[PDB]
This record gives C-alpha cells, structure tokens and sequence, in this order.
C-alpha cells in the first residue's frame, strides 16, 4: 500500500514516449526521410483513477534516495541498464 | 530501488511473490515525473533558491523512457561577475526537455562556488529521455524524479530573466 | 573603499611580508574571488592574483594568495628590492548589482 | 594584445568629454570592457563596465557616477568610448580600460588618461 | 512471383456473420503488413485496417472500429476477415493488399464478391481528354508528406495496380509515359501522351507515419 | 521459412571473426607482444548449401527496418546489449 | 527484431516453441552483410547517388561481431567549395573496414546541405565492428546491413577520384 | 582446488569498497550535502584463514589471460557488463 | 573466465553444479587485487623496467568493485627529451587510486617509442575503481589484477623522482 | 553576371531596405551558400554575411540575410548613413565546375 | 592578418605579367587562395582559385581566363603568384587576392592592384 | 615568434659575458630553451638546456661546458639569460638559443651572437 504524502496532486498526466518498433509505419523508418528529433514523441493523456496517478507520484518521491545512492557508487557517466538488471534480479529469485 | 507492479488498477511495491507476470522487458518502464505536479513553488526566485554550486562530487547521468508535460521549464546561461562561464558545456547526447509550456530562460551574473550546480532536495534535472543531478549550460531542464514500474499485460513560449547576485540572498530579477 | 587593508607595510629584505584584505558576507563571504593588483609609481595595475590562490603565467611563484572565511591574504615569500609598490584586492559586491570593490590600497617599502 | 587611450584635456567644472580606447591583437567584441579610474596620491575606483554583445550589451555603472557617465563600445572600430557629462572637481583622476581576452586570466591594462577639472 | 489468393463470391443472409479468406505466398508472410480494402460498386476504395502477422498487432480505421476483425494464421501463411452483421450496405468487392517493404500496396489479390490523421484529396473526379494530350493528376496531403505518396490505377473490372510509389519512383513495367514528381503537401501525375488504354480511376495513397492509410477519391478519365 | 527476393545472392561468404578466449594461445595474449589491431582477425570461408547463405542475406534485409526503429528510440550513441536483451527476451518468455 | 535460429541447415524466423535450445552467451551471433552480394551497383557515381545530407537527425552507432570481405569500399574526404569540411572527424574507437579488396577513395568538393550524411535506402555504413548511421571523414566504410542470430550447437588497392558538385546531379569525376 | 603458485602470499587483506544502497544513511545521500569523491569509501580487514587469501591472489593471476583476450575482442572502450553476462551465462546453464 | 565460489570458506573454481547458489547480483563481485601481496619487487626502478611502449593497440578499460589496500603507487609525469608528452591524459571519469600509503611520482625525460605504455608481464593498471591497459599521464595507478567471485550467502607520502632516459637500462634517478 | 540584381536600390534613413538575389537550381537550388560583399568606394570588399544566414564577428547586426527556393535577400534594419556602398551575392555553380558567381551589382544609395 | 599585392604596371596588349600577393599572421599552407579582378565601373568576377597542398594543390580558371593565366603559391615564402599571358583590352581591371584563415569565416582581402592594358 | 640576441664582443681569454635572448610572440614560460653554439667552419655544438617552470626549471649542461656556464630565465621579462665564466680560446662561436612554441614543431631559431676570445 502506498500512501501520498505530497501537499497536492495531479489527477491528469499527460505523458509522452516514443514509437515501438513493432508500430505501423511507411517510409518514415528511414533516418534520411524520418521525422526530426522533436517529431519522434507520441503524446497521451491518462484521465484514469486518480488513485493511481497520485500512487506513481509518490512512489518516485521514494526511489529518489536508493537512486541516489546506486549512481553514487557506480563509475560510469551514463547508466542504461538499471532495467536489465532488475530483469535479472527478478529472474534469478524465480528460479523458473 | 524501490519497484512498482500495477495490480488491480493499483500500485504496489514489490517485496517472493509467485504471482506477478513478467514476461518481457517491454513490461519494464521507468518513467519521469515532474516535480510541479507535487504542487512546489514554481516561481523563479523560488526555483533558483533551491539550487546550490559544489564541488568534488561528479556528475551522474541515468535513463528514462517515459515524461511528463511540464508546464515549466528553466534555461540557464550564468556567468561569473567578471565574465568567466560558471555552467558546465552538455555533453554530446544531452538535448533540451521536449515538451515545455513554458521556458524560463535567466541570465546574468553571480558568484559561482562550485564547479557543478545540484538540487537541494536531492531531485533530478530532466533532460531528453536522460536524467542529471546538475544542469548544463544553455539547455533547458526541468526539475523532477525517476521511477521504475511494472506494465500490467504544442507552442512554447520564452520569458528573458535578468538576475545579478545569483545563487545569494541578495538576488534581483529583471 | 568598501575593502579594507593595513595603510602600510614594510620589513626587511628577504623576508616574508603578509598584505591583509577585510571584507564582509557580502563581498567575501558570498563565494567571490578576491584579485591582487600590483601598480609600480606612474604605471598601470598588473593582476598578481586571480581567482583566489591561482597566478597567472609570467608573474614569480613568490606571490602566493589565500582566502579564509571573509578575508583574504596576500603573502610575498621573497621581498625583492623591485615589489616597492602598492597593492589592491578587488572582490565583486553581492548588493549594488555585482559590482567591482577596491581596496583602500596598501604600500610596501622595503628596508 | 595592447590598449591605446586618448581624449584627456583640462576642461573647466559643467563640461563633457569623451574617452576612446583602442584595442588590437585580440577580439574585441568576445571581451566585456570595464572603466577604472584613480584619483592623484589615491586608490582605484570602478566607474563602469559594459557586457559582450552575445550577452546582451549591458551597461552597469557606479553609484558616484551614475546618471552622468555613459560607456559605449564599438564592434566593428574594435574601439570603447566613454561619455562623461556634468564633470565635477572631484572626477579629475586618471582613467583606465581594462579587458580579458584568454580566460585563463591573461589581463590588458591601458596606459592611462589624465583628465583635469579644475577651475 | 508474390501471388495472393482469396475465396470464391459468397453470398450470405440480411443477417449472418461471414469470414474471407486471403492465401499469399512467394515471400515471408511474418515481414509484411497485410491490409484489407473496401470497394462499394461505383464507388471509390475504402480502407479497413491492417493486421501485422508478426506480434499480431492491428489496427482499424474509425468507420470500420466494431464490423470487422482481422486475424492471421502463420503455419498456413493465411489472413482471415471476419464481419459482423452484414447489412444491405455491406455488398462490397473486398481486396487484400500486402504493405511493401517501404510502405506501398505493390500487390494486390482478386476482389471477393460478398483531426490527426492525414487526409488526401484530390483536385477533380472527372477529367475528360483526347489521344495526344497532357494530362495532370494533382493530390493534396492535409499534412506534411515528404516524398511518401503512391499512384495507383484501377480498370473496370480489374483490381488496382500500383504505378508510382514515393511520388517519384516508378515500377518495372509500367509505360514511361506515366510520371510522378512532386513533394511537401502537393504532388503531381502526369501522363505525357493518353492513348486509349489509359481510360481508368486513379487514386493516391500518402505512405508516411500515419496507421490510417487512406486512398484519394479518385479520378476518372 | 525465408524466401530470397533479392535479384542475385552470392553462394559463398567469406568471413572474418576475432579469436576466442578458450584458443589455445601463447605469449601474443598480453598486448605488449600481440598483434596489432589488424593482426586480431581469423578469416574463413563457407562453402555449404546456398540456400542457408541466401536466407542469412535475406534475414538481414527484413532487420533493418526493425533495427532502425529501435535505434531512433534509444539515447545511447553506442549499443552495446542488444544480444544481452535478447537473452533476458528469450528466457523471460521460457520461463524454465 | 526478427532473430534467426538454424534449424537442419535450413534457416527460419524466431516466434513459444520450446524445442530451440539456448545454452550460452555464444550462440548468439550479429553478423554485417555488405550489400555488393545483394547485386547492388559498385561503381562509384552510382553509390555516391545513395547517399544523402539531412540535419536534425542524431548519428547512431550498433555493434556486430562477425563481417564478411568486402570487394569494394569508400573512403571520402569531401569539403565544401569554400574550403570548409563537410563530414564529421571519426569518434575514438571507430576504425575503417578491416578487409577491402578495393578502396575507393573519393575525394573534392560539393555542397552538404546537412551536418550527416545518410543512407537513402536506410541501410547502414560498416566499420571495424561497428556500423553506424552516417559516413565519417576520413574513414574507410561499407554499405551493409546487420543480422541477429542464434548459432547451433590480403592485399588492398586505393583508387583515387576527384569529383566536382558531390551530392547533384551535375557531378563529374576525375 | 586452487594451489597458490606465488612466491609469497600476503595473509591479510585491507579492502575498501562502497557504501550499498540500502544501507543506513541520514542527509549525506544528497550529493550536495554528501562526501567528497574520496569519502565514500568503506574500510575493511579480514583476518580469516590463509588458504582462502591465498587461494584469492591466485585465482586472480589465472583470470588475467582469459580477461586480457576478452578485452581485445571487444571494441568498446569501457565495459561495465562482465558481471551480467556472467550471470546470463549461469541462469541460461541452470535452465531453472 | 575464470569464476570463483566460496564453498566451506575453500574457494573453488567455477566447472552443471546444482549446488551452487546465486539469488542476486550482490553475490557477484569483481575484485582488483595489487601485485605487491604476489611478492614482487616495489622499487622504482625495478618496477619501471616491467612498463613498455608500443603503438597499434588500442588502450581496454574494465570495471571492479572491491579493491586493496596498497603500500606502493606510482604517478607518472614524463615527457620526451625536446619538451613534447610522451603519456595520454586521463579521459574524464578515471581518477587516482583511492588508497595509497606511498606514492612514487616519477618525472623526467626519456624515449616513447610508442603511443601507450604496457605492462610486460599483462598485468593491468589499477585506477579508482576502473582497470586499465595502459598509462595515464599525472594519475595516480597500483599494478594489479583483477578477479571475479560469487559471494557466499588515511595518510599518503609522496616521494619526487627524476629520471633520464626513462625506459632504458641506462636511466639514472636523482 | 549568372546571378540578377537590382541595379540600384534607396531608401530613407533608419528603414528598412532589401536586396534580392536571384539564382537558379544549379546555383542556389543546389544547395549552395550565398554570400554578401559590401565594398566602399576605393576599398576591399567585406563578408557581411557567411553561410546563409550566419554573421562574421566584428559586423553590425543591422545586416541579416535568408534564404528561400532559389532566391536569397539581404535585409538591413537601419540604414545608416554609412552604408552607401556596392553590395554583391556571391555562391557556387554545380556547372562549371563549383566555379565562383557573382551577381551583377547593387548600389545602395541613403537618402 | 594581412595581404600585400604587387605586380601592376602598363602593358601593351600581347604582354605578360606576375602578380604576387605577401601573406602573414596565418598558416599560407593551410588556407585556399582565390583571385577576383573587378573592371573599372563593373562588378566582380572571379579569376581563379588554388587548394592547399594536403589537397592536392590542384588549380581552377574560370572560362574566359582558362588557358591563359597560371597561378602558383610557395610554401616556404608565404606568396602567391598569379601569372598572365595574352593579355587583353579586356584584362584592365583591378586585382585581388582572398582567403580564409580562420574556418569562423574571418576573410582577408587585400589592397588590390591595378593592371592597365592599353595601346 | 621571434627571438633576438644580444651581448657579444671582444674578451681577453679568462674574462666572463653573459648573453641575452628575448622572446615574442608566445608563451616563454611554458617553453624549453636549448644554447646551441658554432664554431667558425665547424658544425653544431650544444651548450645547455633550461625546462619549463612547471618542469622544475632545471638546467642540464654539456660536458665541455659543465662548471663553467650558467643559463637563466626570467618568466616576467621573457628573457633567456647565459652567464659565461673561465672564457676560453676554444669558447670562440656563434650562440644560438633555440625553442619550439607549438608542439606541431614550429620552432624558432635566433640570428647568432659571435663571440671572440682572443689575446
Ligand atoms: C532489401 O532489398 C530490397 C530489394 O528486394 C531493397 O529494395 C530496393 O529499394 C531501393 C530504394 O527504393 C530501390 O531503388 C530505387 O528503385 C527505383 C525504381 O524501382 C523500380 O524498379 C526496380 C528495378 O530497377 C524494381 O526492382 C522496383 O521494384 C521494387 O519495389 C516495388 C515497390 O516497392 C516492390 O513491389 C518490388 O518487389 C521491388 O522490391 C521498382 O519497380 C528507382 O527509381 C530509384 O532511383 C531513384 O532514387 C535513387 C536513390 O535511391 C537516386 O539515386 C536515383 O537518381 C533516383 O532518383 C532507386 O534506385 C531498389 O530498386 C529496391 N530493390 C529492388 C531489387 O527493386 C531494399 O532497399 C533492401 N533493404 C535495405 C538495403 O536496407
Ligand atoms: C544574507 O545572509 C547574510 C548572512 O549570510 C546576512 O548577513 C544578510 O543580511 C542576508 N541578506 C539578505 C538580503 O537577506
Ligand atoms: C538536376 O536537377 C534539377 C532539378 O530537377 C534539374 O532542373 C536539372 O536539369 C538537373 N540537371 C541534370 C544535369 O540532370
Ligand atoms: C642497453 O641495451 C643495448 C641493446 O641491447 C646494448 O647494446 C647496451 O650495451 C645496453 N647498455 C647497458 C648499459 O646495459
């Protein structure tokens, strides 16, 4: 159970990602006729329970300090693989 | 690190369970949630307070995936009183936050401690799908925090801000 | 003279001689560098000291600067013949929108 | 890298003048200009400075001499001039441009400009 | 030889749910889209959706949300339509197209009798001419296209055939006399000489990032 | 099963690959007396049935629309993991 | 991605099957495949004539381990009429293609109305085990492309060119 | 088993490592209120049995030919997955 | 790779087990290990005389974790007879070894017949938690190896050198 | 003179005055750069604009040039009494060899 | 920065002449040189143009001049020569060598040297 | 970059001279200077080397010379001073102080100083 401490919350999130691979596409695939670097997001909007939004919010409030700490020991400018890792935890404490 | 798993349209956090379904990392989403949304003062004599220059601490870079719209967006371009660059170069990779309602663009001058300006609280500076704890000269940023879950199975405008004393007590804007 | 330093200094030659600068919160303590200028009789001021310990090239190693809560030092291992000369420390203002600080200025006569 | 001032004369109280330094050797327009002027048998005093043009070209000035001196600089004469209005007795000093061309502190002092008012 | 093969002409009840069948082969089946047209008789090509055979993603267009389903079968290289509640206005020659490898309807199956989306139109319907003339096809693209636009042509009792894909490039085979140039949001057909086989509907299809590839109106010489 | 439809396919393929580890080696492991960077490839050649060469080029033709997305997606200017994604893919759907 | 797996010789696409065995870290494979044993035209105006200059488009680099020898590889040096270099200097770590019967060196003067230069056909541009987005200057490459997959259980000659209006329709060479 | 070549071994082992995550932390998380880069270390000795120190020093001394040949395969500059892919390679092994 | 268990405090070496426990990452370590604990000799010009130049290999870095405790580092600052750097400045992210009880910093003149300077015996150049192949110039650097286990479930003095004709047999220090 | 310019242009001190530039495929629709020359009577021509829209350090920025199809303008904010002087566009040919074009010629006159 | 021409006098027409330009405060075998002659009373027209020697140090004429004039550059000496043969009624013009130093386009134009061709 | 010499002259054998080499253009401290002298119809003979400042500063001397000559620098003058003792009849040459400003090997050579030593 997750609990939201902060003074106010959103209910809306509006949230932008990027294209999946697998998506419909046409010859916009190619970089030399693909779209600029700002035309490459898709934008939503999740009006969903308002529960959940608040839940997302405060849950990132409370990875900040095990992040910090994880970037503190680690060497490298830039990390990429903090999912693959988690992948990887997750499947070694299955065992199956 | 604290991992979230949407069940029953709610969040928990992950504890062996056997009964959650993870079948592909596309499940896997690590998303960046600004800190307006949390209701802080967004003001910029507010924001520029709760930033400070140190030095000895490198800088860290980490990834996400997924944004949020930000309705407010800083630019910084500060130099030392007596001309010298204060804000560090952003590497090669590192791009301005895409979607801002606004931009605050300050400049001007101050004294500058540090070689690396950080967030007081401990937040991030978000930048294009990559997440910093210090802020690059000339990109825009905006202030907020990862987090790591689960799936379940556009005008910008510009406003110019003149600040002298910057980082102090005694800071005037425009 | 916002700063303000000793109105003179003398000592012996081939000692060590120490230039002291007084300042505030908002001078000082506020994070600005303090700059050392050194003006020989009848020419322009020449930067000793930038930043606050570091020296530009073409300047003796015997010039060495410090800063220490609100205030800052100007040491002179060697005192030459030559560094009869007055010297001024230049900071920047918090208040008065960053503007430039001088020192009251302080003369040095060897003996 | 070197700095020429001209522009020095003994002008009665109530007059004008204008200061011009020149600048070679180094690009003037990437460089911020500053004005520091020194009273006979006395300290420095800041006057003024003027900002790069990619900064904005912002003039600050003194409080003792704010609202009768005016700093302008020229980009394409690589020259710096200095307008002074409504000159008292206690301006007369001798006035110097300096600059920063190589941010690793290599410093440019001009000669200096004697200005006299006097009555 | 890419070859697609449909069912017979079926005929079912005012009310009834009937299933098409759409055989390909002569390429990997998984590294296509496969797209589904409408055509009522008279009337122009209507788009319904496309089904991706690998990770069975699909999409539909807005008219076509709810009467129809589509569903492949890999082991038999075999994609199937399903339509629901099949009305009086449902009696319509229905084509399977493969999407091409940079997004045009190269091939084409025998008909089987039974805001934010891009929308071309085109600047007449009818455009009569004589032996020897130039004639001009112009298509208009709500948004920016950059080159992704494709010509096609359809005779009386024949199933279109593409021409012209990315507004330039023109397939093997087809006369010389047909050209397409063109870029932005206005592209041009023109046909240097017009014999007496060039009587036919030609439409124009945009290719570029938009999942509801919608057909032109049509023009007709 | 992959049909080649490109117009002309090339029986043979001549390969170049690095050493592995588990080689037997002598004193050319340490960098100071190894090989130069040119020095470090083992080349072959692969005479066998045509149809399997025909297929590999074929299956690299049909990646590349796939491989350019997911690239577009990333930040990274280099990748590095995409065979290491495509283990955790594989056993995360095994699940045993 | 479409993956690979070599069943009794005969080559197939990945979709569960549980009889595809994967034991090892090894046996997954990435292998470059120059487009030249496609049938595609090596002369040298005609390759010039896939390549293209856009802006706005990051450079992107993915990593292969096995190549095959390439009978025809390029090499530019090309600057603009003015003097200017047109094609970014090679990153470190980014070698020319290792094995090349012939290297086309091609090299004078021509507009680049682009900061990169990139593949019409979305194909990609070999280099030492690394294949990228846009052509380096100065560095000897090879138009291919990358697959995935799941194994079972030298002489070089330079030719020089010299061309005038690269990137037109009006180029003339030597 | 393990049998230690070396000339001679050291019994002791004085090592530093690096705070984890979930340890106890107040402010000092906060890379502005945290350590200097030389004060996140964490000091160590181990005075256990010999044969396991020894047998240590020794393992590392085989490890270098098969890490030296590894890096000269790679091209790129730093890594940072050896531990990952080790992991891989034993989950892949186990199959469950 | 050589992987080491712990097993009844005996280490072993890694050969299908099924005894052998691994439920996380943590258990994994990567360990630098100094050559000083192998025995070897710590003096200057006895370790100087096991470093040597070379040019066509590209310099490796790989990561560890846990390191040592070390008695002896050395820093080296030398140039070529004519003034010209003979070593490779350090790449942003590498710094000095952490713990030194002494540092041998080693200045100078001498030839550098090539761009890196190795290590005869392969062993690798320990760094704040990074290995390297090669020397960096003004960084503080232990000679060690590193090795990979599965866990079971300050003050510095500096000493000044100066050397003529750094890696040769005729090279004087003081 | 391959590319066309007007053959004088005035206009009233402190408007704004344009110069247009006209090419054709081969030299501005090929992507090349145009570059303006000013040259005061009995002196050197000066680049006021490189690249296409790009300005040398040192020069006004009163001076701004664009580019659209296979025309380019030069476009000056204040017309200063200064600015009496020849103007010329100069870019490549794809013809000829990426040979240099120059245009015919503007005199601008203040009035 | 600075280019110095020399070389102008008056020829009759069948003549030949060299002209030379003197260039300092920059790498000369770095830089391309380009010459561009303007008539008196018309506009410019551009001569001919010389690479660096990293490449090639190949030579370009414009259509009306090619064939008759020759430009050549010397390294060690920092100079450019221009060499005209056949000379015309329609060669009178004034001379000028340009060239970039610095790729931020900072150019370089010389004084210019008058050639008269006349009977 | 240049470098000018100075200090040369007729000495009884036994005396002592010190010669000055002034330098412009670059940076004199962060560059190494080298003594380089020539007999009359000799070849080349080096004399000394003094490094850099951040190099310690050290001064290394030929065997032929070592006790008897002391090289200088002075960073602020930008001036490299030799200090000559002992002169000898075999001491008769042409001094040159040598040093290379960029790293890509531009390096600079003075006129020469002639020095005789003669009874
Ligand atoms: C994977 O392999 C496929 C081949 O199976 C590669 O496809 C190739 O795409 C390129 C880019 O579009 C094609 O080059 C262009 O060709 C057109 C003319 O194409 C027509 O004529 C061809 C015979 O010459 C014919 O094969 C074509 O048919 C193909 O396409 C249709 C429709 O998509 C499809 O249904 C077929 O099955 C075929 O696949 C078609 O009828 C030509 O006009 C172009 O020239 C212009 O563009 C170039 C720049 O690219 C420019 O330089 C020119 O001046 C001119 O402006 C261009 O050459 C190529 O023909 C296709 N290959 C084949 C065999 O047709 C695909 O690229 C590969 N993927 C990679 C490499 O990643
Ligand atoms: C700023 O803080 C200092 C103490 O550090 C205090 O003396 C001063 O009054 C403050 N100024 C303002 C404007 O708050
Ligand atoms: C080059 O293309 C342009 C634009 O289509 C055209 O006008 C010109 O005639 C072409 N030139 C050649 C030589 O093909
Ligand atoms: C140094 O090595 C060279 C080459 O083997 C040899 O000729 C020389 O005698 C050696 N000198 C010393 C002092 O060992």
């Amino acid at each position: 159970a997750i609990v939201n401490a902060q003074p106010k919350c959103n209910p809306n999130l509006h949230y932008w990602t990027t294209q999946d691979e697998g998506a419909a596409i046409g010859l916009a695939w190619i970089p030399y006729f693909g779209p600029a670097a700002e035309g490459i997001y898709t934008e939503g909007l999740m009006h969903n329970q308002d529960g959940l939004i608040c839940g997302l919010r405060q849950l990132a409030n409370e990875t900040t300090q095990a992040l910090q700490l994880f970037l503190r020991a680690t060497t490298e400018l830039r990390t990429f693989s903090i999912l693959n890792r988690k992948a990887i935890d997750f499947l070694l404490q299955r065992w199956g | 690190i604290p991992l979230g798993v949407i069940h029953n349209s709610t969040l928990q956090v992950s504890d062996l369970v056997c009964r959650d379904k993870l079948s592909s990392t596309n499940q896997l989403r690590s998303v960046g949630l600004n800190l307006e949304g949390n209701g802080v003062a967004t003001d910029v004599p507010s924001a520029t307070k709760r930033w400070g220059f140190r030095s000895g601490v490198p800088p860290k870079v980490v990834n996400y995936e997924a944004g949020e719209w930000a309705e407010n967006c800083y630019n910084l371009e500060i130099k030392k009183p007596d001309g010298s660059e204060c804000l560090p170069a952003a590497p090669d990779g590192i791009r301005g936050f895409p979607r801002c309602r606004y931009v605050h663009k300050v400049s001007g001058t101050g004294p500058c401690a540090g070689d690396f300006a950080f967030h007081k609280e401990g937040a991030f500076f978000l930048y294009d799908r990559l997440a910093s704890t210090v802020i690059y000269r000339g990109t825009t940023f905006a202030e907020g925090v990862v987090a790591f879950l689960i799936l379940p199975q556009y005008y910008s405008t510009t406003i110019r801000y003149q600040a002298t004393g910057f980082g102090t007590n005694e800071t005037e804007y425009l | 003279s916002v700063l303000t330093q000793p109105p003179s200094v003398s000592g012996a030659p081939g000692q060590r001689v120490t230039i002291s600068c007084t300042g505030s919160s908002s001078n000082i303590g506020a994070g600005y560098d303090v700059y050392w200028y050194q003006q020989l009789p009848g020419t322009a001021p020449k930067l000793l000291i930038y930043g606050n310990s570091n020296r530009p090239s073409g300047v003796p190693d015997r010039f060495s600067g410090s800063k220490s809560g609100t205030s800052a030092s100007l040491a002179i291992t060697g005192l030459q013949a030559e560094d009869e000369a007055d010297y001024y420390c230049q900071s920047f203002d918090s208040s008065l929108r960053d503007s430039w600080v001088f020192g009251g200025g302080t003369k040095l006569t060897v003996l | 890298v070197q700095l020429v001032e001209s522009g020095g004369g003994l002008v009665k109280p109530g007059g004008s003048l204008r200061l011009s330094c020149a600048a070679s050797g180094f690009t003037f327009s990437n460089a911020w200009m500053n004005w520091v002027r020194q009273a006979p048998g006395k300290g420095l005093e800041w006057v003024g400075r003027i900002k790069s043009k990619t900064d904005g070209g912002a003039a600050d000035y003194a409080a003792p001499v704010k609202g009768r001196f005016t700093i302008s600089r020229d980009d394409s004469k690589n020259t710096l001039y200095l307008q002074m209005n409504s000159l008292k007795t206690e301006d007369t000093a001798v006035y110097f441009c300096t600059t920063v061309y190589r941010y690793n502190y290599d410093s440019v002092w001009g000669q200096g400009t004697l200005v006299t008012v006097s009555s | 030889q890419v070859q697609l093969q449909q069912s017979g002409t079926e005929l079912v009840k005012p009310g009834a749910s009937v299933k098409l069948s759409c055989k390909a082969s002569g390429y990997t089946f998984t590294s296509y889209w496969m797209h589904w047209v409408k055509q009522r008789p008279g009337q122009g090509l209507e788009w319904i959706g496309e089904i991706n055979p690998r990770n069975g993603r699909t999409d539909f267009s807005e008219k076509f949300k709810s009467k129809a389903t589509l569903t492949v079968d890999t082991s038999s290289s075999t994609a199937f339509i399903q339509l629901s509640s099949l009305t009086s206005e449902d009696s319509a020659v229905y084509y399977c197209a493969r999407w091409g490898y940079y997004g045009s309807s190269d091939y084409w199956g025998q008909g089987t009798a039974l805001a934010s989306d891009i929308v071309v139109t085109q600047s007449h319907k009818f455009m009569s001419t004589s032996v020897g003339d130039r004639v001009s096809i112009t298509c208009k693209a709500s948004q920016d296209v950059s080159v992704a636009v494709a010509w096609y042509q359809q005779k009386t009792g024949q199933s279109p055939k593409l021409l012209i894909y990315s507004a330039s490039y023109r397939i093997t085979g087809v006369p010389d006399r047909f050209t397409g140039s063109g870029s932005g949001t206005d592209f041009t057909f023109t046909i240097s000489s017009v014999q007496a086989e060039d009587m036919a509907v030609y439409y124009c299809q945009q290719h570029y990032s938009t999942p509801p590839w919608t057909f032109g109106g049509g023009t007709k010489l």
